[PDB]
């Protein structure tokens, strides 16, 4: 099973910097990683697909890279609406698995 | 339109078992599968397992211990979790999400709220928050409504049918004696009113029930 | 038109189905199986094609019993395909020949 | 039945007694070698299979003189029987046009 | 040869509650790891095989489960007939290896 490690678990930012959040696979499953933003007591939101693939209705601010073990979803010039648990998710092997997540401070 | 719909919550007493459902809606192909992901208050997504409503075969995480059964019923389009003699240890939401066949979960259920306890379902008891006579305003004013003795979670607070979003906050709720309490809080532009109404919509799941309670000046 | 291009032409049908049926069943019979890697429809469809050809790059193959079953279906599909495009050829060059000798 | 159909018949069963004497002795000739994968029958015999269809995925191979040569004997039996089967066809075929043009 | 490493060598857990043993294979060998229970003065008995298939006879309290180089043995619900000393073995390459063995103390 692949173990997907987001560190660091919080990470704090100031208003209209840029903020990249880190995945590292515990091995290579080439591009088929899956970005979800998870507000308060709101249900988890797909917002990027297959490594660095937009999501329709996703803000332009959002974009990923990487390929094989390391992975980035970041986010340019954050704003409040930001501020939300993100986790990332495999689906090169099965069975499917999270990443424990990271939480965006402002 | 919704297309995966959960009801909001399952009160099961330990050792007892529970049936989940999600409905959806939207496209349908045979490719779709629907997964169900376990998530306890506060902690991460944990994927629980699958199921192909197209041919009806499902397949579990093998790291934790099984308590769910997947099931689909073809002609209403719903997928079921029977979850069995539960603890607190299965007390969580629990969403449901649909895969393409393609790998990511392109949507996502509200999610069922599962409480395991003995306790008993009780519906909450809403009294309205407004200033005190001797309080002075300034270009805006907060008023608000406390929620309590209600059992178990969740509750859903919305200001005005939803219409009034800006300006609100409902803070996590407090356990004490078998029995949750909360506030909400709204704040609007001071001479708005009482001149324009303001109403807050309580909804609790699992009493099925939903009350209004308007807030008006003191006497 | 002649009895070996009909059969070539319902030879690709056949073939094609037996993709789409084989991706669909090799996603089917490999979830489950921890450590899986045919497992998305997409690129289940592109290694039915690698393992018809025959080519078999190695990215991609099934690890199951059932998988491993479907996959010996579409070997033998893409191979007894081509090879009957291969005898409906023959077929075509000999009754050429026999027409250029007037025979 | 016309010879090529008797020979196609004959040439799949000789086919199926090959993958299962290969599958068999593929054991045989690898454990004992550091390293072997080709160790245990069910694979023996999914590798027996990819090896005569030519598909070759990688998965598992024959790492000693004795397996290599007993990987020989298998392709050779699958790359010679599905070739039958193509002559077959091309005969098959060859007979019908040549009905067809009433000759 | 490949290593199987099962740490920490003694799992100590109170009645009832749920124990896991671990395995970590050198190098990948898919799901080609079995587990033994050994008790005092007996021979060693199969548990499980291709790291969760159950065995016909085996209390349904044991589970196993992982790929690739980490695996778990899983005891739901530990009971005294469960003391004894548990161990991995691999077949996917030559030779079959065993791990170092795991014992449960309650
Ligand atoms: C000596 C001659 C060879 C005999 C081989 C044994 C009989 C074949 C299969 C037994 C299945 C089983 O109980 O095991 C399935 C296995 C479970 O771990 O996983 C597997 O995936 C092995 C699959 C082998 C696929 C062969 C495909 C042939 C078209
Ligand atoms: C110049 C032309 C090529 C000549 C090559 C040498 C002769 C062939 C084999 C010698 C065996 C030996 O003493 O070595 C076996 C080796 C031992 O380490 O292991 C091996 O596994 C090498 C096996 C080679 C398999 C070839 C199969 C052909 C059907
Ligand atoms: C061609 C083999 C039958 C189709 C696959 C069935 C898989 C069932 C679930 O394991
Ligand atoms: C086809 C080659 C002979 C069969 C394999 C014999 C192996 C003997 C032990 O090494
Ligand atoms: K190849
Ligand atoms: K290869
Ligand atoms: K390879
Ligand atoms: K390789
Ligand atoms: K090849």
């Amino acid at each position: 099973d692949i173990l997907l490690t987001q560190s660091p678990a919080i990470l704090s930012v100031s208003p209209g910097e840029r903020v990249s959040f880190s995945c590292r696979a515990s091995q290579s499953i080439g591009t088929d990683i899956h970005w979800y933003q998870q507000r308060t007591n709101g249900s988890p939101r797909l917002l990027i697909k297959y490594a660095s693939e937009s999501i329709s209705g996703i803000p332009s601010r959002f974009s990923g890279s990487g390929s094989g073990t390391d992975f980035t979803l970041s986010i340019n010039s954050v704003e409040s609406e930001d501020i939300a648990n993100y986790y990332c998710q495999q689906s090169n092997r099965w069975p499917f698995t999270f990443g424990s997540g990271t939480k965006l401070e402002i | 339109q919704v297309q995966l719909q959960q009801p909001g919550a399952e009160l099961v007493k330990p050792g007892a078992s529970v049936k989940l459902s999600c409905k959806a809606s939207g496209y349908t192909f045979t490719s779709d599968w629907i997964h169900w992901v376990k998530q306890r208050p506060g902690h991460g997504l944990e994927w629980i397992g699958e199921i192909i409503p197209s041919y009806g075969r499902a397949n579990y995480n093998e790291k934790i211990q099984k308590k769910a059964t997947l099931t689909a019923d073809k002609s209403s389009s719903t997928a079921f979790m029977q979850l069995s003699s539960l603890t607190s240890e299965d007390s969580a939401v629990y969403y449901c999400a649909r895969e393409r066949g393609d790998g990511y979960f392109a949507v996502w259920g509200a999610g069922t709220t599962v409480t395991v306890s003995s306790a008993k379902t009780t519906p909450p008891s809403v009294y309205p928050l407004a200033p005190g006579s001797a309080a002075q305003t300034n270009s805006m004013v907060t008023l608000g409504c406390l929620v309590k003795g209600y059992f178990p979670e969740p509750v859903t607070v919305t200001w005005n049918s939803g219409s009034l979003s800006s300006g609100v906050h409902t803070f996590p709720a407090v356990l004490q004696s078998d029995l949750y309490t909360l506030s909400s809080s709204v704040t609007v532009p001071s001479s708005s009113w009482p001149s324009e109404t303001v109403t807050c919509n309580v909804a609790h799941p699992a009493s099925s029930t939903k009350v209004d309670k308007k807030i008006v000046p003191r006497d | 038109s002649a009895l070996h291009w009909r059969a070539a032409g319902a030879a690709t049908v056949l073939l094609v189905i037996v993709l789409l049926a084989g991706s669909y069943l090799a996603v089917l019979a490999e979830r489950g199986a921890p450590g899986a890697q045919l497992i998305t429809y997409p690129r289940a469809l592109w290694w039915s094609v690698e393992t018809a050809t025959t080519v078999g790059y190695g990215d991609l193959y099934p690890v199951t019993l059932w998988g491993r079953c479907v996959a010996v279906v579409v070997m033998v599909a893409g191979i007894t395909s081509f090879g009957l495009v291969t005898a409906a050829l023959a077929t075509w060059f000999v009754g050429r020949e026999q027409e250029r000798r007037g025979h």
